[PDB]
């Protein structure tokens, strides 16, 4: 029985966070 | 992968100066010959998809020509 | 495949397949927690 | 990242190799496009007089 | 000054959202989206009141919506069949550190990224090259 | 003035044969390669950006 814990982000998760932040800041600049 | 059978020592495109080339992780598999094989791509992704993609690529150039002609 | 997250509620239903046994009768299936008596609705 | 996905079972070895080939090719093409466009712009704009 | 204040206010907001405030919020993607919106609203208000939004506002929207948005994209590509995502405040410190790093790196890239003269000169060159259209 | 007329004009048109060819080839190929790598794995395709 797996449970949710304090798992650290994977490398793909870090890349996704970077890309999402980049897109959001670009959108903020756009508007 | 039959592309990895040989080690690529020259740049994939010979019209690019060696100093402007990129040091690729996958030698001889990312060269245009190994990637853009019409028969292999048609077998793997279907005739319609490859034809559509090539048509889109060609229509990009057609659009560039149309823009130049509008002048 | 182990199971999903357990932040509270949403427990998946566990299926136990016993296949190709004779005689049909006399089979006793029991659920345990790892040893303890498992809790949860049970049927066949 | 692709190795992690393959270990997790999301995609097979052949799919990973094909995707790596395609993605490296597009990376090279996009870098070449950007560099050549910038080079043309620099050469045209250096002759401003 | 402004960075320490931002860190303190962010920590306070995350702690508040971890407590009874979070329980009211739903669970899953909507929960993360609402938590991010509340985080952004709190930061925006507490920085507008203290007059420290002159140069730190740009970093607010990414930092607060990088974790939820990311998750959404995953659930849209790899599917939502996996377990419901965890809230930002409840997540360990590594996620917060990676979010800070992502926001900072995106901010630096956008600063570097933010030409008209070159474009007009290139258009002039195209006008001059128009007579050679058949050859092209 | 003569230096402008004999060198800046050369600069303005010094790259068409190579740069134009490279740009057009890359433009033709990128769309198809992106389509293929989307067909294999949209997740890794988004990662590749």
């Amino acid at each position: 029985l797996e449970v949710a814990g304090l798992s650290g982000p994977s490398l793909e998760d870090s890349v996704g966070l970077f890309l999402s932040a980049f897109l959001l800041l670009g959108l903020f600049k756009a508007l | 992968l039959t592309c990895q059978r040989v080690r690529r020592l020259l740049p994939c495109d010979l019209d690019i100066h060696p100093s402007h080339r990129l040091l690729t992780l996958m030698n001889n598999c990312v060269c245009d010959g190994a990637v853009w094989n019409a028969f292999r791509l048609i077998e793997r992704h279907g005739f319609f998809a490859v034809t559509l993609y090539l048509c889109c690529g060609i229509t990009l150039l057609v659009v560039i020509l149309a823009l130049l002609c509008s002048i | 495949t182990l199971a999903r997250a357990a932040p509270g509620e949403a427990p998946p239903e566990l299926l136990c397949l016993v296949s190709h046994f004779y005689p049909s009768g006399g089979l006793e299936v029991e659920w345990e927690l790892r040893s303890q008596k498992a809790e949860g609705q049970r049927w066949l | 990242c692709g190795l992690q996905q393959m270990q997790d079972g999301e995609l097979t070895q052949g799919s990973l190799l094909s995707f790596m080939i395609y993605q490296e090719s597009v990376g090279s093409y996009v870098q070449t496009l950007v560099y050549i466009y910038g080079d043309m712009l620099s050469n045209v704009g250096a002759a401003e007089k | 000054r402004p960075w320490t204040s931002l860190l303190l206010v962010d920590a306070a907001l995350l702690w508040l959202l971890q407590g009874p405030l979070g329980t009211l919020l739903p669970q899953g993607l909507p929960g993360l989206w609402l938590e991010g919106t509340l985080r952004l609203g709190g930061l925006w208000g507490l920085l507008k009141l203290r007059g420290l939004l002159g140069f730190v506002g740009t970093l607010l929207l990414p930092l607060c919506l990088a974790t939820p948005l990311t998750v959404s994209l995953r659930a849209l590509v790899a599917g939502a069949s996996r377990a419901p995502p965890a809230r930002v405040a409840s997540a360990p410190w590594s996620w917060l550190l990676v979010g800070y790093g992502a926001a900072g790196l995106s901010w630096s890239l956008w600063a570097v990224l933010s030409q008209v003269n070159n474009k007009v000169l290139m258009w002039r060159l195209l006008k001059l090259s128009r007579p050679d259209l058949p050859l092209l | 003035l003569n230096s402008r007329l004999s060198s800046d004009t050369t600069l303005m048109s010094n790259w068409l044969p190579l740069n134009a060819n490279v740009l057009l080839r890359s433009l033709v190929k990128v769309v198809g390669l992106y389509g293929f790598m989307l067909s294999i794995s949209p997740r890794l395709t988004l990662l590749s950006l």
